[PDB]
């Protein structure tokens, strides 16, 4: 199963490590200056429009990676 | 006082200004390196709406009855 950091709420160093539901096939990281997010995600949803729509409001920077728990803060410099 | 006219006068002025300005801007750049796979993107987006309306009327009558001069001040 894909396993990513998937914290429910913004976490500058998400430690909450989970297997993702089959809805997901990528590990997301996101940085928006004051906030950071790490999620179970889809490589198709790893785009600015999806992330900014799926994150409830407006702009951000994002990254996605394939490896187990690969979505971790250092992945993005923002 | 040494000159006169005796009269009734009515004056009605109505001024309405409405202005609405709405702007959307969005940019995205997205980039991909694959074969392990890595995906990035970023940009700027902002949204704004402002609107205002201002309206006022002055209706005044100088003339010969409180009842009808009030009525005409209400209703032409």
């Amino acid at each position: 199963m894909l396993q990513c950091y998937n914290c429910p709420n913004p976490t500058a160093d998400c430690k909450t490590a989970v297997n993702c539901s089959s809805d997901f096939d990528a590990c997301l990281i996101t940085k928006a200056g004051l906030q950071v997010y790490n999620k179970c995600w889809k490589f198709e949803h790893c785009n600015f429009n999806d992330v900014t729509t799926r994150l409830r409001e407006n702009e951000l920077t994002y990254y996605c990676c394939k490896k187990d728990l690969c979505n971790f803060n250092e992945q993005l410099e923002n | 006082i040494t000159s006169g006219s005796m009269g009734g006068i009515y004056e009605y002025i109505l001024v309405i200004d409405k202005a609405k300005m709405e702007s959307l801007g969005i940019t995205s750049r997205d980039i991909t390196t694959c074969f392990h796979c890595k995906k990035f993107g970023g940009g700027k987006t902002e949204r704004a709406r402002k609107a205002m309306a201002v309206e006022d009327i002055i209706s005044r009558v100088r003339g010969g009855s409180s009842g009808w001069s009030g009525g005409l001040a209400q209703n032409r």
